């Protein structure tokens, strides 16, 4: 099959297949070679953390594919649907919205909020 | 039942075994009224006011004694601890000028002619100007002759030089605990006839080792851990003249001597802020430290030994010990240490008997050393600073590291003598009921479960 | 591997001297400190020489005979001088331990197989 | 109880899965010598803990302890019976016989995890 | 049009082996629109 | 051919050859190196 | 403070100069005596 990086090319409908794959080794692994290397080991799992905590607040956890409320806003990108999933890349994706992805971290962590009271006050009532 | 479904389990005790890097625990015992250690404990973290010790069952688990990591992570360890430990003091160089020395008669014995010596010299004072014209009593084995009041010379401003120990600072042991870190576990064997390599079925699970004091010694063990039941014979494959045999006692012998001579350390200058203490003048008589220990109980532990060591050279023969036959001058004599200053007596009255299948005490002499060369290597020593008054020392020979000679084809000949070598081998007899085990908790079992959807 | 070739072996008249040497490989020669054998008809095993490591020492039995080492050169050379009538026998080199523990008296594994030494006029 | 670290080491498989927390709640416990030396295991040890607790959560699993999954027996990997294995025999010989059929299992599990995640994705959009 | 040999700075001895290449971080956080809705 | 802006007097022009252009030489001498002692273990070696 | 003279032995005129015998003292490993040593110096490694 493929491996690192492998389907980078592919269009977006086939990449979402090989997300284990970019996903199983973000964690892989005095003198000169030293302390210059013992930075990077403890920056990586700085970094990993930290995104597993955002993938955490908003409401997952379970990794992969998580979809969720907060509904699309038209203002963002005005297109087509088979225009978005069949013939494009993810990088052409991100050059797309890259200035956009700063309210949407907002917005989900006030929905789940939302979600988590509702389920929360629903239980305690009966 | 007839679907059998795989199901991932996670914490289940299965280890395996690795290597890792253990860290300090030692006793506080306030801490705050000391005087320095060498082997440096502030550093350490406070240990267990209580280890507790999980007794394990239904487990038989593998060791040994002779590949194990625990000793080669020691050995770097205590070299490491006394490289730091003599770096922050005074480096003197200038001291090995053309000695003008002499002999001394100031009411001595015959048994120390010659040995201490008058040696006097010229140091530069504190200014880098003017001169001063010193003396000291420097002993036989610090001075060799050049030019052959003849002039002597330092025996070691020829290939290194060395830097006076601090001062301050005293090299007394202290027991310390080695702990494995989070994610290990360190198994102890408990049985009372282990006998190196071979499994325990009796062991346990502990927090960490028991104190064990970073002693040094030669060819006889000091101060170290006894054993139960009866002497233990330990060696890597006991069928070869090149492997030693690590004998372990039951009952401890008591060893103990002094240096009767009274000595005052005068302190001189030799630039800004360094000093440099040397001695002289001997208030009293002059004699050789020597060191005792009782007949009546050599005379029987040699016994015990023999009659366990018979075990694996059959049972008529004639076990013979004899003295060290040669070698470097720290592995043929005990090289052991008291209060700061390093003995290099001389045993050769003890490894003296023949032993057939069918109140006095004794003494051993000794000599003084000061350029002492310990952690053998190759550019580097230590200027031992005299210290006042006389020293006794009391300590408990549990040990011996005797080594076999045989090689003349079959016979009944067997002769054993005294001998070292590596400094590894007074570890290897205190880390030897231990090993350092890696937890893997994840596993996989089968079940009759589905995860329904 | 570790076993030791030697080489030098031959005639000498009483009063000369002899350069023996032996050398040897076998990824190992860093623990070990090599000496000298000595074993003549009617009599046991003797040491000559053993060029103790950790020390750089040279111990010896006799006066005469000296051991010597050059560089990281895996051959030892053994010089002995004012040979007498004596010193007819069979020189072999061994290993012995790492600081030159009892020799004169010991028998040694990874040893070699031995040149020939006569003495006469 | 027979509480204590690898307690139960000794103990059938039947009663070794109860002390599942004693052995997994202290995996992640906390220029001289005694310097960096604590430092270079205080990182691995985290980095051990991170990355078995990574390869836990990319199957469908993450509950904790005990997880169920797809992808049935093999049948060949092991011809026993059931109350064979979970009656009579440690988790140490366990290790020892599948120590090597592991390594098809954990793309097995993968694989199977994702059809999962599929599966529900794509079921919950007609809808 | 004259030439003439220099150098300068020890630094173009290691322009000339490490010039196709380039160090990239990988950022695997992703948003995208499509058709669900958390069903609760 | 490969240059930061070749239109100026100030950069370097960087060329990458295709085959190489083999280059021999030897000093054709025998220095024998003597050493000498400064002080306390350290030495000199110098030409003799 | 070298003392340096020229070397004549088998000299080629290519190689005119550039070599150099140089004596000094130097401080021998006893901090009491001084030796006098000499060395070969390339004319490129001494100044006048
Ligand atoms: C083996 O263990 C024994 C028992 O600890 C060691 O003997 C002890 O040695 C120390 C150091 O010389 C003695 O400390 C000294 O005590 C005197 C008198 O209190 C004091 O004036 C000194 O300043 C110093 O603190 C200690 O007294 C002595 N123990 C006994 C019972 O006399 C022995 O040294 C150990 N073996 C080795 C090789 O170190
Ligand atoms: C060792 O040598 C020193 C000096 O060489 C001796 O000290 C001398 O002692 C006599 C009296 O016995 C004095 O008159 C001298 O003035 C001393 N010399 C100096 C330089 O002060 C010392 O006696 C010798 N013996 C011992 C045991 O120290
Ligand atoms: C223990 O030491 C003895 C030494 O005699 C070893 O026996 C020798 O083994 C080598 C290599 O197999 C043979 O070349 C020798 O001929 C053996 N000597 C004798 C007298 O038989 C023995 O192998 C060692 N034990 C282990 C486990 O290595
Ligand atoms: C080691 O030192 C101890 C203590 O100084 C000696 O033990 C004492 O020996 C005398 C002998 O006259 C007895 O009267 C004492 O009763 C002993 N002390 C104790 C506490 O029993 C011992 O003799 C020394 N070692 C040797 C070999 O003599
Ligand atoms: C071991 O014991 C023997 C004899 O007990 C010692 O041999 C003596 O050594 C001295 C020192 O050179 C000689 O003067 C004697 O002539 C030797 N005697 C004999 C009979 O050979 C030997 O020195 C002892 N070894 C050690 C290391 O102490
Ligand atoms: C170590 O102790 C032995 C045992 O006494 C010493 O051997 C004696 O040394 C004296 C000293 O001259 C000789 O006269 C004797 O002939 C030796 N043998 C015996 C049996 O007494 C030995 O000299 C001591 N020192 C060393 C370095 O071995
Ligand atoms: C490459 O170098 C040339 C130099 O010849 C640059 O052109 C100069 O640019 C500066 C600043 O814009 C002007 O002041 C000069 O008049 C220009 N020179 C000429 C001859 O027109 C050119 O800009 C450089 N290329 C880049 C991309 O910076
Ligand atoms: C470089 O080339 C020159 C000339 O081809 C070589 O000089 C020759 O050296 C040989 C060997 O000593 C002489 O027999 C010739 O007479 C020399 N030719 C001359 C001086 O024109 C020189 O050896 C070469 N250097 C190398 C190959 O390192
Ligand atoms: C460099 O200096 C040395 C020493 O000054 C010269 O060696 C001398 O050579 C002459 C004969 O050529 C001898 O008589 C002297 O005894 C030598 N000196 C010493 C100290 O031994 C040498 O000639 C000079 N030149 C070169 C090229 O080495
Ligand atoms: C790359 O582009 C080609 C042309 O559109 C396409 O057929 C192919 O699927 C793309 N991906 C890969 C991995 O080749
Ligand atoms: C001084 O001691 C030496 C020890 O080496 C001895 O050889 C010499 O005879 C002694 N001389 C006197 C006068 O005591
Ligand atoms: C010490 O220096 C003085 C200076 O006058 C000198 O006379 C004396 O010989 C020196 N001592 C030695 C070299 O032992
Ligand atoms: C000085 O050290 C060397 C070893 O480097 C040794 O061979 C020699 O005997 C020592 N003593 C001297 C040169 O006086
Ligand atoms: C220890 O005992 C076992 C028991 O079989 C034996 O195989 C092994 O050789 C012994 N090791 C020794 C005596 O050093
Ligand atoms: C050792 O014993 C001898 C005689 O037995 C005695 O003269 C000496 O004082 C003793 N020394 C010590 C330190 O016990
Ligand atoms: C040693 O000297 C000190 C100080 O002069 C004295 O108090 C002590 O009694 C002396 N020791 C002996 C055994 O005379
Ligand atoms: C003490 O040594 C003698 C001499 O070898 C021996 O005969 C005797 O048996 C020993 N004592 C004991 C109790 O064995
Ligand atoms: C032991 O030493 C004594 C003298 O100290 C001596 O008489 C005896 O012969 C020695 N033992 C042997 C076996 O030679
Ligand atoms: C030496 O052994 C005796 C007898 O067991 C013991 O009482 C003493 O504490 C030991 N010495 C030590 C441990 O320093
Ligand atoms: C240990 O083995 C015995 C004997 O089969 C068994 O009864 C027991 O359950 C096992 N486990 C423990 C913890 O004793
Ligand atoms: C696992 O054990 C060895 C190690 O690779 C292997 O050869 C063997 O085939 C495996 N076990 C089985 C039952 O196949
Ligand atoms: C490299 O080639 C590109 C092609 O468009 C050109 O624009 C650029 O100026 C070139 N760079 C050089 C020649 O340094
Ligand atoms: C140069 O000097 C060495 C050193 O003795 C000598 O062996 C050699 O033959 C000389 N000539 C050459 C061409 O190396
Ligand atoms: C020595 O060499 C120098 C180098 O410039 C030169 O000026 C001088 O004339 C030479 N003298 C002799 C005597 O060779
Ligand atoms: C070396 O020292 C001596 C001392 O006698 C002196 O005569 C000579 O000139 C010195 N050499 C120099 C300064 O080159």
């Amino acid at each position: 099959f493929l491996g690192f990086l492998g389907a980078a090319g592919s269009t977006m409908g086939a990449a979402s297949m090989t997300l284990t794959v970019q996903a199983r080794n973000l964690l892989s692994g005095l003198t000169v070679w030293g302390i210059k290397q013992l930075q990077a080991r403890v920056l990586a799992v700085e970094r990993y953390l930290r995104d597993q905590q955002l993938l955490g607040i908003w409401g997952c956890s379970g990794k992969l594919i998580c979809c969720t409320n907060v509904p699309w806003n038209s203002s963002w990108s005005n297109r087509n649907l088979s225009e978005i999933w069949d013939n494009m890349t993810w990088l052409q994706w991100d050059k797309e919205i890259s200035n956009y992805t700063q309210i949407i971290y907002g917005l989900l962590e006030e929905s789940q909020n939302q979600q988590e009271k509702n389920e929360q006050d629903l239980l305690a009532l009966d | 039942a007839e679907n059998l479904w795989v199901t991932v389990y996670y914490g289940v005790p299965v280890w395996k075994d690795a290597e890792t890097t253990l860290f300090c625990a030692s006793d506080a015992k306030a801490y705050e009224t000391e005087k320095h250690n060498v082997w440096a404990t502030h550093a350490c973290v406070p240990t267990d006011p209580n280890p507790q010790e999980i007794h394990l069952e239904n487990v038989t688990e593998e060791f040994n004694m002779w590949k194990n990591n625990m000793v080669e992570q020691m050995h770097t360890d205590i070299i490491s601890l006394w490289d730091q430990s003599l770096k922050p003091c005074v480096k003197l160089t200038p001291l090995c000028v053309t000695l003008q020395c002499t002999n001394v008669t100031n009411n001595i014995t015959d048994d120390m002619r010659g040995e201490l010596k008058n040696c006097s010299f010229n140091m530069t004072t504190e200014l880098r100007d003017k001169k001063q014209k010193v003396y000291s009593l420097f002993y036989r084995l610090d001075v060799v002759q050049i030019n052959e009041n003849k002039e002597y010379r330092l025996i070691n401003c020829n290939t290194s030089a060395c830097t006076q120990a601090c001062p301050k600072v005293s090299f007394e042991p202290i027991p310390i605990h080695y702990c494995a870190p989070a994610g290990f576990a360190i198994l102890k064997c408990k049985d009372k006839k282990f006998n190196g390599t071979g499994p325990c079925p009796s062991v346990s699970t502990v927090q960490c080792t028991h104190g064990i004091k970073p002693v040094v010694s030669t060819q006889l063990l000091l101060n170290g851990s006894l054993a139960e039941e009866e002497v233990m014979i330990r060696s890597e494959n006991i069928t070869n003249n090149a492997k030693n045999i690590l004998v372990q006692f039951n009952t401890p012998v008591q060893i103990n001597c002094t240096r009767p001579n009274n000595n005052t350390r005068k302190s001189i200058r030799i630039g800004p802020g360094q000093a440099f203490y040397a001695t002289g003048d001997i208030i009293g008589d002059i004699r050789q430290a020597h060191c005792n220990v009782s007949k009546a109980t050599w005379n029987e532990t040699l016994g015990k030994v023999v009659k366990q060591l018979r075990k694996h050279f059959g049972n008529n023969t004639i076990i013979r010990f004899a003295n060290s036959s040669g070698g470097d001058l720290e592995v043929t004599t005990h090289s052991f240490n008291c209060g700061g200053e390093f003995f290099y007596c001389n045993t050769s009255g003890l490894f003296n008997s023949t032993w057939i299948s069918n109140n006095d005490s004794i003494t051993l002499p000794c000599r003084i050393k000061q350029i002492i060369n310990m952690w053998q290597r190759i550019g580097q020593c230590m200027y031992a600073p005299p210290i006042q008054g006389v020293i006794r020392c009391v300590s408990n020979i549990t040990g011996l590291i005797l080594t076999r000679d045989g090689g003349s084809t079959n016979s009944t000949t067997e002769t054993f003598r005294p001998g070292g070598g590596d400094m590894r081998d007074n570890w290897r007899s205190e880390l030897y009921k231990y090993k350092v085990v890696k937890i893997e908790p994840l596993g996989v079992a089968p079940t009759r479960c589905k995860r329904r959807v | 591997q570790v076993q030791l070739q030697e080489s030098g072996g031959g005639l000498v008249q009483p009063g000369g001297s002899l350069r023996l040497s032996c050398v040897a490989s076998g990824f190992d020669l860093e623990n070990y400190s090599i000496g000298w054998f000595r074993q003549a008809p009617g009599k046991a095993r003797e040491g000559v020489a053993c060029l103790s490591k950790n020390s750089g020492i040279g111990h010896s039995v006799k006066g005469r005979f000296t051991i010597s080492r050059d560089g990281d050169s895996n051959t030892w050379f053994l010089q002995m001088g004012a040979l007498e009538a004596e010193d007819t026998a069979v020189y072999t080199c061994a290993t012995y331990n790492r600081a030159c523990a009892n020799y004169v008296t010991i028998w040694p594994e990874f040893r070699g197989q031995g040149t020939q030494v006569t003495v006469s006029s």
